[PDB]
């Protein structure tokens, strides 16, 4: 599973965060911190796997703002970017082009999209337009 | 700026 | 954008000229590399503008070293503006050609610098001055060649006291990078000179000529007193870096000066105000204060013996100027001042700061060691600090009573029992083995230290080689004064760091004891549980070698970061 | 002995730099801001930076650290003294400290940052006479840098002959919250503004208790200042020999003595403050203030702060006299009062909530600052006795000045 | 007016003093 | 200013008035509650967290917060206490042995400096059984004359038919609102 | 009633680190006296700007009653609001998700399929070891049900229920019986996740 997801900005400004262990919010915030540095401090051609603290931090922005994911050495690291670029393309079928001015506007929409795409760092929408749909039908009831 | 721009650009 | 910036300047028009060498400023400012351009530039140089002269004159200093091949065309420009008739032409070319740092162009400016060494202009003297010391440090021998040495000397001794101390700085940084051979000292006649013209040098003046007495060494006592009497005015400047330097001259000249004459006293009691006036500084300034005193504290302590009060740090200080105020009032703790010390320290373990915390732990240490008078005191305030419930305040207590009890343990039987029960749940390597230690120590008023030491054998294999060591001796003499109740706890030590214990140096303790054990446990008393002598505690005070040093060195970057002269340059 | 003074910005980005001895690389600078940030993040930062065998010392201005590069074992209290000349400087020529200005007045920016210092060593340093050779709206440089008098340019000519003292006096208390004073130092300030015709050479003369003594008058009430510094006019030979204060004022507003003394006298306002807080339910502000001053004298704007809880929300105020306003970017209680009489006595009572949640870490116990200024006030009794305005020329002058008093560092330490 | 202290005249220096 | 709109609005009935509903688990507060706001005894499951809903009746919309008598929820009654004007206190008679605790509960609940304002309010659940005490008996055992500075009245109400509850309500009534 | 677009913007403006938490604290007193009054109609807005303020880095310790309440509320916005706050600032170690199991609880047998999925969510993001404790009753009870939308949603309780209660895993062995027949590709995914998790 996922331990955590963090939407950060190139700058360092963080867009999005949801961290499916339960830590300290001074360790959560140093986490935060190391892993900015870290990606911040890190090139474009360091395949964007990191192996921090045993963890499989992924680190793939597809513009300024980039993302990162945290998931246990059990599985394949592919498999992690896929679910990332599918979820890029949720996202961006929900709102419609999306940029970096409407996610911090959208916080609510993206972290209510997030639940109800993965849930404790497990997959849990495969499809791509039944996700989409769902999240359609629930705004849709005020 | 480079904030408007699109994320994957589709 | 470049092109088109190159056709205007290419251009015949001052109008548009203008324009260029203002983008190109920008862009430069703007972190643009235009030194590609440098070369187009060269022929838009000579103008009767002088606002484009000065952003040409620029370009060409910050564009020198990237191009020196196209530098070449440069030195006639600057011949013929080295006899313009405005002086501030003339000024700003001498500051340019010491700025450019090319090795083939000192070599034709040699000429322009020895017309420009009789200048008229005092604004031309120390243009030239400061354009001769820029000679030097880029080519110590070309210097020497040109003999502007004996130019450098005469320009003390005439007139213009600006253009005198500037002079005499570049005098003096020549002769910093000297070798000490053939130095620039100077009788007594060449030190009264300057002081009768210190009166009248600017505020950048004042240091330089004040610079120069830091290296004359007197040699008699009258003109030592002519001296401090001529540096006792220095005092009453505005400008804090002129009375930093004329307090590190007033500290030199008294290294010479008697104890026996009446000048001592009256510098001593001329100095405390002008350190309570720099303590109240601009914060940039207040750690350099704080570091001019306590570089000067341990020459004549008894200056600032009733400056206690300012020392206090506010509310607004900075953490830099937080974390010296506890050094200079531990410096200058006394007895006199003791329940001050005590209620400012009490005051300042409530602060948020985790690191002023253990700063002000530390402190408060150091001063209950130093002075035996208020152990009662530091004792009880520990014991208020302890029950603060403060994780980081707990452990700072538990090592000061540990430094403490080491210290004087002979009336520190009455705190035992409160430190008996004080959450021992504390897993800091620095309090868990202080708190061992001090049990092991003064295992005998407690009645119950058999059972505390019982919580602490759980993990003692894979505690820590300093805490397992202090743990097994902490063992040996609950064994070696009561072996009644700790028979099994002895042999349950020995088994566990003995065969269970990986360690070389804890091993080989551990044989040792077991040996000890099982030789003779009657010597055990009087070779384990021996009364140790006095703890000869650590001097904080510097070598006096160094300190001499650190003397004539008043000002510099040595003496914030407390190290040589010689030992923090690169 | 800093290689090279920059002036940088908030994102990090150097606003303007300019090399004196070329001794560092001027890529250095990048390297600045990720070590600024390990020190505030580890606590370790200094304005004294070192990146190796350089020190990289900066202080921090209104919107940009001053950053002055060096390698050797240079003079620092020098460059801070040339770092405060040259930010007074930049304060004179440019009324605001921002981007706005950096940005947009380069041109003369580049000039005065040559002309100030040369190969390290600064030169010129006089706001007045160096507007006198550089502006952003050139002629050969003044005489008067050449010349002895630096601070006072001669052939300046005016209609009248008004100069405007400022007795401007600085109340620092530091109450203990055992409710005993331990710092109490008043701090004496002598600004003239003076504006006249020529260059006037004043001979200042004031109650001072060493004059008095020295006279043997000392038997009346003469200020004893533990620290009396001169402005730069100020010759000190004079003063050295026998208090004599002579020197050439300079034209405009300039600070010519500061007198510095502690005080034996208590304190003008007592403020007592209590707290009633309950564990996680309320909070009680018993703040009671007692005027000591005397009662001819009024504090004009007097804000007394409260720091109120950091987490408090839904504050009641119940007090007498002055309007208590809670302000949330403070996070304390100002017990604003426009004009305090002395004598008054005010009585406040605070009353606010608490959330239920109990806070994860603590937040301190700042002192309790007032700001009262009672203009019209010399407490310390330091009687001006007369300012010798002397011209070459000949002119009867009309010297001004005014005492205020306000409050400095008059901190109470909280319960 | 003016806060902080209405300005006043000063003297030439101690008439008292000779 | 003018205070015509609050006459106005309270011609016809402005008032509305708050409650708590607090004791130990298995005390008919979950039916007590149920019956107040529907009017039907419904069987519920213990009280994990707490039921929040409000009641509207003689013109006051009285708002009830169930609080449970769990061990790791008694000490979250002071969560409650904020925004909380009224407090109603649910006795169990047929727990003899946790009648010593429920009473300790409830003097460590009346020992908060923030909750003054509210009177006390006893219901006297669990009326159905012979071994039910009555009015006095119960409040002399709790020692409810001893709350110096507390409002409180003595109520028995039958959880499965629900007497008394119409009475409490209009005492809480003429304690709270001091108008004709 | 301030909207998030606002403190956003407000947010953005703003230059200074100091002048940033100056206006997060201004902006916090506000909410703060919002919630101490009971405030139940811009409460979604308020929400959010504490939600916005805590992924800020700023102090958001006030603000977890008033979660609480508008979880137990009525509206589909103060839901959404509640649940958001209760997966972002409660955590196992915060002690203040107690009191949500009772509301938990409620929510579990709602008719709404909205209410159910996000409480669903946000007791799989924020499982505790006794809130699974008196929660897992419920989640075999949806496991077994025939809702293509919520059976991947049981699954994933269900696997955050066993990871942090190793020992109720014997509960739901004959609950995953005969499963393998999923048309549905979450569903099934949510099957081979439970059985290899199992
Ligand atoms: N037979 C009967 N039982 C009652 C009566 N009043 C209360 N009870 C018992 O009290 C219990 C209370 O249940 P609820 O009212 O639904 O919930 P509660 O009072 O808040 O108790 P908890 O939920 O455990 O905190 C019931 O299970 C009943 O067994 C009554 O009048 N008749
Ligand atoms: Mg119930």
């Amino acid at each position: 599973m996922i331990h955590f997801i963090l939407l950060f900005s190139r700058q360092g400004k963080l867009r999005l965060q949801k961290w499916y262990i339960t830590l300290p919010d001074k360790e959560r915030k140093k986490i935060t911190r190391e892993i900015v540095q870290i990606i911040l401090s890190r090139g474009h051609r360091t395949s964007s796997f990191v192996d921090w603290k045993e963890l499989k931090l992924v680190y793939k922005r597809y513009a300024s703002l980039y993302f990162c994911c945290a998931i246990e050495n059990q599985d394949n690291e592919l498999l992690t970017l896929e679910i990332v670029h599918r979820y890029v393309e949720l996202l961006d079928k929900y709102f419609g082009n999306v940029c970096e001015l409407d996610i911090i506007f959208n916080f609510e929409k993206a972290y209510f999209i997030l639940d109800e795409f993965i849930i404790g760092g497990e997959i849990q929408e495969t499809s791509k337009k039944i996700a989409v749909k769902a999240i359609e039908d629930s705004d849709m009831l005020q | 700026k480079g904030e408007n721009t699109s994320l994957l650009h589709p | 954008e470049i092109f088109e910036l190159k056709a205007e300047l290419n251009s015949d028009k001052k109008e548009k000229k203008k324009e260029a060498v203002k983008k190109v400023i920008a862009s430069m400012t703007v972190g643009k590399d235009v030194s590609a351009l440098f070369p187009d530039v060269v022929n838009c140089m000579q103008t009767d503008n002088l606002e484009l002269k000065k952003l040409v004159y620029l370009y060409l200093m910050n564009y020198a070293k990237s191009q020196p091949d196209m530098a070449i065309m440069a030195v006639n420009t600057f011949v013929k503006d080295c006899e313009d008739p405005n002086p501030l032409i003339r000024a700003l070319a001498v500051r340019t050609m010491g700025c450019i740092r090319v090795d083939k162009i000192t070599e034709y400016l040699c000429e322009p610098l020895r017309k420009c060494l009789k200048d008229e202009d005092p604004y031309v003297r120390k243009t030239a001055a400061v354009c001769v010391a820029k000679l030097h440090d880029i080519n110590a021998q070309l210097v020497e060649d040109q003999g502007f040495l004996d130019t450098l000397k005469d320009l003390i001794s005439d007139s213009n006291p600006m253009v005198v101390a500037n002079a005499v700085a570049a005098l003096s940084e020549i002769a910093e990078s000297h070798p000490s051979s053939n130095l620039l000292d100077l009788n007594p006649q060449s030190i009264n000179k300057l002081l009768t013209a210190l009166n009248e040098c600017t505020e950048w003046g004042q240091i330089f000529i004040l610079d120069c007495l830091a290296n004359y060494m007197p040699k008699d006592d009258r003109e030592a007193q002519s001296i401090c009497e001529r540096v006792t005015p220095r005092l009453s400047h505005a400008n804090s870096a002129v009375v930093l330097s004329a307090v590190k001259v007033l500290m030199k000249f008294m290294e010479m000066l008697s104890k026996d004459l009446d000048y001592y006293g009256t510098l001593l009691k001329k100095l405390a105000p002008p350190l309570v006036t720099l303590l109240s500084a601009e914060p940039e300034l207040q750690y350099v204060a704080l570091r001019n005193i306590n570089l000067i504290v341990q020459k004549r302590p008894e200056i600032l013996k009733h400056e206690m009060k300012v020392f206090f740090v506010k509310y607004n200080d900075p953490i830099y100027v937080k974390l010296e105020k506890l050094d200079i009032m531990i410096r200058l703790a006394s007895q006199a001042n003791i329940a001050q010390v005590l209620a400012e320290l009490r005051e300042y373990a409530t602060e948020v700061d985790v690191d002023f915390v253990r700063k002000a732990v530390r402190a408060i240490g150091r001063c209950a060691i130093k002075v035996e008078q208020s152990a009662e005191r530091c004792v009880s305030t520990l014991l208020d600090l302890i029950q603060t419930k403060v994780n980081y305040v707990v452990q700072e207590a538990i090592v000061v009573i540990k430094d403490i009890f080491r210290k004087y343990p002979n009336k520190y039987e009455s705190v035992i029992a409160t430190l008996c029960e004080n959450l021992d749940s504390l897993d800091e390597p620095e309090a868990r083995a202080a708190m061992i230690w001090i049990v092991g120590e003064y295992a005998e008023r407690i009645d119950n230290a058999d059972e505390l030491l019982e919580s602490f054998l759980e993990g003692f294999h894979d505690k820590s080689t300093q805490v397992q060591l202090q743990l097994l001796t902490a063992i040996v003499k609950l064994f070696l004064k009561k072996p009644t109740e700790t028979q099994e706890l002895v042999q349950q030590v020995l088994s566990l760091a003995t065969q269970d214990s990986d360690n070389p140096d804890l091993r080989d303790r551990g044989y040792i004891y077991w040996r000890l054990l099982s030789t003779d446990p009657v010597a055990a008393k009087e070779v384990v549980l021996a009364e140790k002598p006095l703890i000869s505690e650590e001097t904080d005070l510097i070598e006096p070698t160094l300190l001499d040093e650190l003397i004539c060195y008043i000002g510099t970057l040595a003496s914030v970061y407390h190290k040589p002269p010689s030992a923090f340059v690169e | 002995s800093a290689s090279a003074v920059y002036v940088l910005d908030l994102k990090g980005k150097v606003l303007i730099c300019r090399n004196y001895r070329g001794d560092v690389d001027m890529s250095e600078v990048e390297h600045f801001m990720p070590i600024l940030m390990e020190k505030e993040e580890e606590g370790m930062l200094s304005p004294i930076l070192a990146h190796g065998g350089v020190r990289f010392m900066w202080i921090k201005h209104n919107n940009l650290y001053l950053v002055a590069t060096s390698k050797k074992n240079a003079c620092v209290s020098l460059v801070f003294s040339f770092l405060y000349k040259v930010v007074q400087v930049f304060s004179e020529y440019f009324k605001e400290l921002e981007e706005e200005s950096i940005r947009d007045n380069f041109v003369i920016i580049y000039e005065l940052l040559d002309e100030l210092m040369d190969f390290g060593y600064p030169q010129t340093t006089d706001s007045k006479i160096l507007q006198e050779y550089i502006t952003q709206e050139a002629p050969r440089p003044p005489a008067t840098v050449t010349n002895a008098v630096s601070w006072r340019s001669e052939g300046i000519k005016y209609r009248k002959n008004e100069v405007f003292l400022d007795v401007i006096e600085a109340v620092n208390l530091l109450v203990s919250a055992n409710g005993n004073v331990l710092r109490s130092e008043i701090v004496g300030s002598i600004k003239m503004r003076v504006f006249l015709s020529g260059m006037p050479e004043l001979r200042l003369g004031l109650n001072d208790k060493v004059l008095f003594d020295n006279t043997g008058r000392g038997k009346s009430k003469s200020v004893e200042l533990e620290d009396v510094k001169f402005h730069q006019c100020v010759r000190l030979s004079r003063f050295e020999n026998d208090r004599t204060i002579s020197f050439i004022p300079p034209d405009g507003e300039f600070e010519l003595m500061s007198y510095r003394l502690n005080t034996h006298v208590k304190p003008l306002i007592w403020i007592e403050s209590v707290i009633e807080k309950h564990s996680h339910s309320r909070i009680e502000y018993m703040v009671k203030a007692k005027s000591q001053f005397k009662r001819r004298s009024t504090a004009n704007n007097v804000e007394i702060h409260i720091p109120v809880p950091n987490d408090a929300d839904s504050p009641k105020f119940k007090t007498t006299v002055g309007s208590v306003k809670w302000v949330p970017e403070n996070s304390e209680i100002v017990w604003s009062v426009k004009s305090f009489p002395g004598g008054k006595e005010y009585l406040m009572r605070a009353h606010f909530g608490l959330p239920s949640v109990e806070a994860e870490d603590k937040e301190g116990k700042p002192p309790i600052s007032v700001k009262f200024e009672i203009p019209y006030f010399t407490t310390s009794g330091i009687q001006v006795r007369y300012l010798k305005i002397i011209e070459k020329s000949g002119y009867q002058a009309l010297p001004w000045v005014r005492y205020i008093t306000q409050n400095g560092d008059y901190q109470l330490r909280t319960q | 007016d003016r806060k902080g202290g209405s300005y006043s005249q000063a003297a030439g220096s101690d008439s008292a003093q000779s | 200013g003018n205070i015509f709109a609050n006459l106005f609005k309270g011609l016809f009935g402005k008032k509305e008035m708050r409650i708590l509903m607090v004791g130990l688990d298995a005390a008919g507060k979950t039916t007590i509650l149920y019956k107040l706001k529907l009017g039907e005894i419904v069987t519920t499951i213990p009280t994990i967290g707490f039921n929040v809903e409000t009641v509207e009746y003689k013109n006051i919309s009285f708002t009830v917060w169930d609080v449970g008598g769990q061990d790791k929820i008694r000490p979250l009654w002071r969560h409650y206490f904020q925004n909380t004007q009224g407090l109603i206190f649910v006795v169990d008679s047929n727990d003899r042995e946790r009648v010593n605790e429920a009473r300790e509960e409830l003097m460590r609940m009346l020992a908060e400096d923030e909750l003054r304002d509210a009177v006390l309010l006893v219901f006297a659940n669990k009326q159905d059984l012979p071994n039910a005490m009555n009015a006095a008996e119960i409040t002399d055992k709790l020692g409810l004359h001893s709350l110096r500075h507390r409002n409180w009245y003595i109520q028995a109400t039958c959880a499965t038919s629900g007497d008394g509850l119409y009475e409490g309500l209009d005492w809480l009534s003429n304690q709270l609102r001091n108008q004709k | 009633p301030i909207r998030l677009r606002e403190l956003i913007r407000t947010i953005r403006t703003a230059r200074t680190q100091a002048e940033e938490r100056e206006m997060i604290q201004k902006e916090c007193a506000a909410i703060r006296s919002s919630f101490r009054e009971e405030d139940n109609t811009y409460r979604c807005r308020n929400v959010a700007k504490l939600l916005y303020m805590h992924m800020l880095g700023y102090p958001a310790h006030f603000g977890q009653l008033e979660c609480l309440k508008l979880i137990a509320s009525q509206k589909f916005t103060d839901k959404r609001i509640g649940y958001l706050g209760a997966m972002l600032l409660l955590d196992e170690r915060q002690d203040v998700h107690l009191l949500m199991t009772n509301c938990i609880k409620n929510d579990l047998n709602h008719s709404t399929q909205f209410v159910q999925g996000l409480a669903l969510c946000t007791l799989g993001c924020m499982g505790s070891s006794e809130m699974c404790r008196d929660l897992a009753g419920e989640v075999e009870k949806l496991l077994k049900t025939s809702n293509s939308y919520l059976r991947k949603k049981a699954a994933l309780c269900a696997v955050h229920v066993i990871r942090k209660v190793p020992e109720l895993m014997e509960m739901f062995l004959p609950a995953t019986k005969n499963l393998l027949n999923e048309k549905n590709h979450g569903v099934l995914h949510t099957s081979v996740v439970l059985l290899t998790e199992m």
